[PDB]
RNA sequence: UUCGGAUUGCAGGCUGCAACUCGCCUGCAUGAAGCCGGAAUCGCUAGUAAUCGCGGAUCAGCACGCCGCGGUGAAUACGUUC
RNA sequence: GCGGGGUGGAGCAGUCAGGUAGCUCGUCGGGCUCAUAACCCGAAGGUCGUAGGUUCAAAUCCUGCCCCCGCAACCA
RNA sequence: GUGGUGGCGAUAGCGAGAAGGAUACACCUGUUCCCAUGCCGAACACAGAAGUUAAGCUUCUUAGCGCCGAUUGUAGUGAAGGGUUUCCCUUUGUGAGAGUAGGACGUCGCCACG
RNA sequence: GCGGUCGCCUCCUAAAAGGUAACGGAGGCGCCCAAAGGUUCCCUCAGAAUGGUUGGAAAUCAUUCGAAGAGUGUAAAGGCAGAAGGGAGCUUGACUGCGAGACCUACAAGUCGAGCAGGGACGAAAGUCGGGCUUAGUGAUCCGGUGGUUCCGCAUGGAAGG
RNA sequence: UGAUGGAGGUAGAGCACUGUUUGGACUAGGGGCCCAUCUCGGGUUACCGAAUUCAGAUAAACUCCGAAUGCCAUUCAUUUA
């Protein structure tokens, strides 16, 4: 089951980026280093 | 390193000598001794792969490479993949000991052993052994052997010859038929 | 009968490659490494005009020589001289293929300390 | 049943050779490099050759049995 | 759902609504049926009948209405498949035991010259209180307490499955597929059996550390089953598991083929297995099973 | 005679024009017939030709057909009015274009391999002559 | 080499049994039994009862009678 | 299994003109099924059953069968419903 | 062209919702009977129509194909 | 001459045969070193210079294959017309593929050691 | 009328730019991938012969031949063996603000894009990276949900609601 | 309209790929016949024959090739608007 996800910055909690993943692929929710525009740096997201 | 002693010493003159080679380097030598060990068994239960694979590890004295099937073949309940047959890949000092081991100690053990085969060619200079049951290397230790098992030996020489391949592993040590 | 590939053919199926994406210029000329047995040779050169601005190796007398690493690192300096002599500051370094790993490590670090850059 | 096409996708040269350009106008839409990029000439994620630079457009051989697209800045 | 009353009110309750429910679904699968029978007359009858084929459209749109609105029956929890069978056969002598005395460094000697002798193929209960060293037995014939005195002998025909009573036999950092892992199993056979434990595709990857205490007693007894031994030390085995899995573990034990030695504080487990010998602890009492259990448990 | 296989169950009708691009000279047997004009030629008109002639021929002698009905051609039945797509296949034909060598006798003398080559001219629908080896 | 994957591997001395033939080889397996070899260094040592050189094969020479047949039999047996 | 003694190889003994079709017996060699037996079924109320040997008639040779003999030696019979 | 079906000798389950091939009758053999029937006890008989895919795993899900059945293949 | 390194459509290739290592390149000896093989110092990496042109590589011969390929003719066809018009023909311009004559066992540069 | 079809992608039709219809001839899509993405390094296939325990046409192994006859998640076409195919290490560029100029086009849309800035991954460096060999995998507005926001806030401060 | 340079795979042609396909040679191999059956080894049909090879065809959805035209463009040329 492929789903769309909402990666939120960890530091400010802004809901920078949407993505999608495969639930049975990735059971746990999907952290990824992207950069933040509000923060100007790169921070870690995780999946909401 | 004794059987690359008697090579040095005995069977490389006497090779350029039969067939009058112009320079020392047409001599036709043991390139590597590639041991495999075919299991289809490992599909049915993994686990007589992994006492094969420990079986052969005790027998070569290295950790072999478990070769996976490059095709899934459905008469065999085969997939594409799966870790199907093993392999030991020895050169130099531990070619040479293998060998020397398997022409002293692992042929005689054989059951009413009347020598190897004399026919088992590629056609370029390059034998193959195929041993049809485990126990006649001593490490196999007669009784850990839940299943008994053989294996397929061969030996890659620069010999152009299948003449040439069998003097020269006559002259090493082959008890032919 | 197994015949063994030749060391130099594989090195120039890889070295093609590498030259997909390097190439020298008149004002960034390509610093080319030929790694011998014995010896290694390093060339700058100038593909559009197809000419080598500078030339060192372990054979020009000028190295006193020892491990052929130390060789590397001498041909490395060389180079690196006579190429600012000519004019040459900036090369794009070309590993011929080989593995920037050991000698050819070697001499690219020597040719960056002696006012190579790059 | 048949009956269903895709709308067609207006492939080909989209600029003359000997024509001037400027950067960044596409020359050649494809399926893969029918024609590669040459000097000044970049390609497109969907393999669209556009000219890096102004330059008159030319569409040499690339070698024996291969095409090729150069822009030459005047 | 929240109900009023007691665990029988809920069942009552409970039943009734999955069969009301059950009732529901049934009707409106005849209509969807019936719908579905006309539309194919119409579907196969003459292109020349206008009329029917005019009424089979149209109601081919009412059963496209009806499939849309249409309730599926949930799928039934699907209950535990236990079939425990030894590979080998029971002993007139499975286990010997002479003369055994322990004692925990520091405390009371538990038992003093115990000594015992099973039969074969049977239910052996292990009764007593709490702290009374009813599991410390079992420990000790399986040899994680060595005896203080005695000796404890085990007949070469007999093969031995434990089922500790705190699920220490678990790797909490493994997961469910890996804890079962063994040399004489392949990994689909692993799945089938892990499948009759209600663990089903990517369950069986899902790290112990996160199972409950029930799924966790699932592992174990699939374990005890994978083993195919004669001999059963069960050390309270209904604990943690669902009162519907409790009936299932106690009515195919009841028909295991094998020796059984059981501990357990369940009236209802125990009546199941059908104990043969009862043997009393603190005061060593190997003894005939029968309701006299409940004497015991007075004294 | 029938393919096979087809690539395609349906099939252009196509075009024939000009002379035929192969086949234009006898290369096996000592006779041939051949086409001085194009036409389509079915797989009934084929075997109807090579029957004619073999029987002739009293089975002395070898006889080719160098052409073959690769192609499909389909057809609508009475009363189906235009449109719905295109036929189901009905039969197979070779379009034979003028200059088309269709068949090959040898092993039989001259006058034997003229009666047999008329026969089956007369079963084909193509004005045909006979040409000799060269 | 790889490290800590490989079996141990150690060199052994190898006699015959029948005849005390002796050489050097390496093995996997490790023998109680050690002995000393020239160049004055001691190995473990494999004893060994068939040999190439003990096999009647490699010597040519065979030690079985290669039966009796059945004339020669009934000849012995009713001396004819 | 030191139970088992089938099957099989070799080598012997005998009787007889003759042991292959096709005898018994012995030595060495091997060690089969077989772990107390489904539906049902047989004998027996005492020196009986059960169990153990011995003789003999036929008979050149050939019995686990038959006739007979002796050794040890029970359990049970409530009762006539089936 | 529209549907329905291919599982032991026959008739059916099991499919949906993937983990395990059963049920009834019948057949073979043995019992019981004077004999037959009925009855009692054993045993056999299918890799799920076939060929490919998904899957750790297919009678089960997907694709095609071959068979069997019913319907339709033209209306003023 | 040899080694690097390039440009030009293989006319630069392949096959076959022959000669050479002065240097150079090579095989070649080893695994202590950085470094490595889903096993193997075979590879890659490193150290070294005993032996050999055997192979690779360079040079040379070879038209067997591959490659290039003129001219002529023809098919097709633009344009203008004609005919008995599913096709065919004329004038005019263009003109292949195929088959061939032949060409070709490369050439044009730069660097270093000779 | 019944049957079929309705949007998108690929081929032929399509007449060597592009475009081009038919209830013309063939197939696909309504996804998938946490790597099957990025980068650095490395590697080359399918089959055939010969030899070889289980093992058989065919499992695994070796030599040789073998230029693609394989593979490229998924239809077809185009393309790719200087890989776009295959393996490993590290990583998240499957980035943020854009965007000269182009293609396509009635509009709405669709497509490509150097380059600039911010801050990064890989690599020694050059440099590559704004998803995947390319081309389908999608739906206007209205309305509503959720998060953020130095915006507004019906006398003013809030709020309500935007 | 001429000149020049280009993009593209149609007509034609071709078989280098993929389909369809004919005859010859040879045969892996499959067949039934008998001997030998432990169905083992022959000996057979000008028995059937894969693949290979030779020769010969064929194609909208084949291409080693490939026009005439048309098309795009040129600070070009002539004429024109
Ligand atoms: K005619
Ligand atoms: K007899
Ligand atoms: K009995
Ligand atoms: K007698
Ligand atoms: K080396
Ligand atoms: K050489
Ligand atoms: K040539
Ligand atoms: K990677
Ligand atoms: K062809
Ligand atoms: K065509
Ligand atoms: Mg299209
Ligand atoms: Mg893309
Ligand atoms: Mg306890
Ligand atoms: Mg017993
Ligand atoms: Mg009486
Ligand atoms: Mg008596
Ligand atoms: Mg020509
Ligand atoms: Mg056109
Ligand atoms: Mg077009
Ligand atoms: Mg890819
Ligand atoms: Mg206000
Ligand atoms: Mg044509
Ligand atoms: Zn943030």
């Amino acid at each position: 089951m492929r789903v769309n996800i909402t990666l939120e910055c960890t530091s400010c909690k802004e809901r920078n980026y949407l993505t999608n993943k495969n639930k049975r692929n990735n059971p746990d929710r999907l952290e990824k280093q992207k950069y933040c525009p509000r923060e100007r740096k790169v921070t870690l997201h995780r999946e909401t | 390193n004794r059987l690359k002693e008697k090579y040095i010493k005995e069977v490389t003159p006497s090779l350029v000598e039969k067939f009058n080679y112009s320079s020392v380097m047409q001599t036709p030598k043991v390139d590597k001794i590639v041991i495999n060990m075919g299991v289809g068994d490992a599909v049915s239960n993994a686990k007589n792969l992994d006492k094969a694979v420990e079986e052969l590890a005790l027998i070569t004295g290295q950790k072999p490479l478990i070769t996976k099937a490059k095709k899934s073949i459905a008469g065999f309940r085969l997939r594409e993949g799966m870790p199907i047959g093993a392999k030991v890949t020895l050169r130099g000092e531990r070619m040479y000991e293998f060998l020397d081991k398997l022409v002293t100690v692992s042929l005689p053990r054989v059951r009413d052993f009347h020598g190897v085969s004399k026919k088992a060619f590629d056609g370029r200079g390059n034998y193959t052994l195929g041993i049809k049951e485990q126990l006649i290397f001593p490490e196999v230790d007669y009784d850990l052997v839940d299943k008994v098992r053989g294996m397929d030996i061969v030996i890659v020489t620069t010999a152009n010859t299948d003449e040439e391949s069998r003097e020269l592993l006559a002259q090493l040590g082959m008890p032919f038929q | 009968m197994i015949t063994k590939p030749d060391k130099n053919k594989t090195r120039q199926k890889r070295h093609r490659r590498v030259r997909n994406k390097i190439s020298g210029t008149a004002e960034c000329p390509r610093l080319n490494i030929f790694r011998s047995n014995k010896n290694i040779y390093a060339q700058v050169i100038d593909d559009v005009a197809g000419v080598t601005l500078a030339s060192a190796s372990a054979l020009d007398k000028e190295i006193s020589g020892g491990t052929k690493t130390e060789t590397a690192a001498a041909v490395g300096k060389l180079v690196a001289e006579r190429a600012a002599e000519k004019g040459i500051k900036k090369v794009v370094f070309d590993r011929g293929g080989y593995l920037y790993h050991g000698r050819v490590q070697a001499l690219a670090e020597a040719a960056r300390e002696n006012g190579l850059e790059f | 049943s048949n009956g269903r096409d895709s709308e067609s996708k207006r492939l080909g040269a989209k600029s003359a050779d000997g024509q001037t350009v400027t950067g960044g106008s596409i020359l050649y839409r494809q399926r893969g490099t029918k024609i590669y990029p040459g000097v000044n000439v970049g390609i497109g994620g969907d393999d669209t050759l556009f000219a890096k630079v102004d330059g008159v457009v030319r569409f040499e051989r690339k070698g024996r049995d291969k095409k090729q697209v150069s822009v030459y800045p005047v | 759902s929240i109900y009023e009353g007691d665990y029988y009110t809920y069942k009552k309750k409970y039943s009734e609504n999955q069969l009301l429910r059950e009732k529901m679904i049934i009707q409106q699968e005849k209509e969807v049926k019936e719908l579905a029978t006309f539309v194919q007359k119409a579907k196969q009858a003459s292109q020349t009948n206008h009329a029917l084929k005019r009424m089979g459209l149209e109601r081919a749109i009412r059963l496209d209405k009806k499939k849309k609105n249409l309730t599926k029956r949930d799928k039934v929890y699907k209950r535990v498949k236990m079939d425990i069978k030894p590979n080998r056969e029971v002993a007139r002598t499975p286990l010997k035991v002479e003369n055994v005395t322990f004692h925990y460094p520091g405390h009371p000697i538990l038992y003093k010259d115990l000594s015992f002798q099973i039969s074969g193929k049977e239910r052996f209960l292990v009764v007593g209180e709490n702290g009374v060293g009813k599991s410390t037995l079992l420990k000790l014939l399986m040899g994680i307490n060595i005896p203080d005195k005695g000796k404890i002998i085990f007949n070469d025909k007999t093969d031995v499955a434990y089922y500790s009573q705190e699920l220490e036999q678990l790797d909490e950092e493994k997961t469910i597929l890996e804890n079962v892992k063994s040399d004489e199993y392949t990994d689909w056979k692993l799945r089938a059996t892990l499948s009759n434990f209600l663990f089903y595709d990517d369950d069986v990857n899902k790290k112990v550390n996160v199972l409950s205490p029930g799924e966790k007693a699932r592992i174990v007894l699939c374990k005890v089953l994978l083993q195919k031994a004669n001999l059963l030390i069960l050390d309270q085995p209904t604990n943690h598991l669902d009162p519907e899995t409790q009936s299932i573990i106690g009515a195919n034990f009841n028909l295991f083929e094998g020796t059984i030695i059981v501990v357990s504080h369940n009236p209802s487990f125990v009546e199941q297995i059908g104990i043969n010998r009862m043997l009393i602890l603190p005061s060593g009492n190997i003894d005939n099973y029968s309701p006299e259990l409940l004497e015991y448990y007075s004294n | 005679l029938v393919p096979k296989r087809v690539k395609h169950r349906r099939e252009f009708r196509g075009k024939m024009r000009g002379e035929a691009k192969g086949g234009k000279e006898v290369a096996f047997g000592e006779w041939g017939l051949q086409a001085t004009e194009s036409h389509w030629i079915t797989n009934r008109q084929i075997e109807a030709a090579r029957i004619a002639m073999t029987r002739y021929m009293k089975r002395g002698g070898k006889v080719w057909i160098k052409i073959f009905p690769h192609k499909s051609y389909t057809s609508k039945a009475i009363g189906v009015r235009m449109g719905k797509g295109k036929g189901a296949p009905e039969g197979w034909v070779s379009p034979v274009k003028r200059g088309k060598i269709m068949f090959e006798i040898a092993g039989v003398p001259e006058e034997v391999a003229r009666e047999a080559l008329r026969l089956a001219s007369h079963k084909l629908p193509v004005k045909t002559k006979i040409v000799k080896r060269e | 080499m790889k490290q800590d994957i490989h079996p141990n591997y150690q060199p052994v001395v190898f006699m015959d049994s029948t005849t005390g033939f002796k050489f050097l080889s390496g093995s996997t397996k490790g023998s109680s039994e050690t002995v000393e070899w020239e160049d004055g260094n001691t190995y473990p040592l494999l004893r060994v009862e068939v040999t190439s050189d003990s096999h009647p094969f490699y010597t040519g020479r065979q030690k079985f009678t290669q039966a009796d047949g059945r004339v020669d039999r009934f000849n012995k047996k009713y001396g004819l």
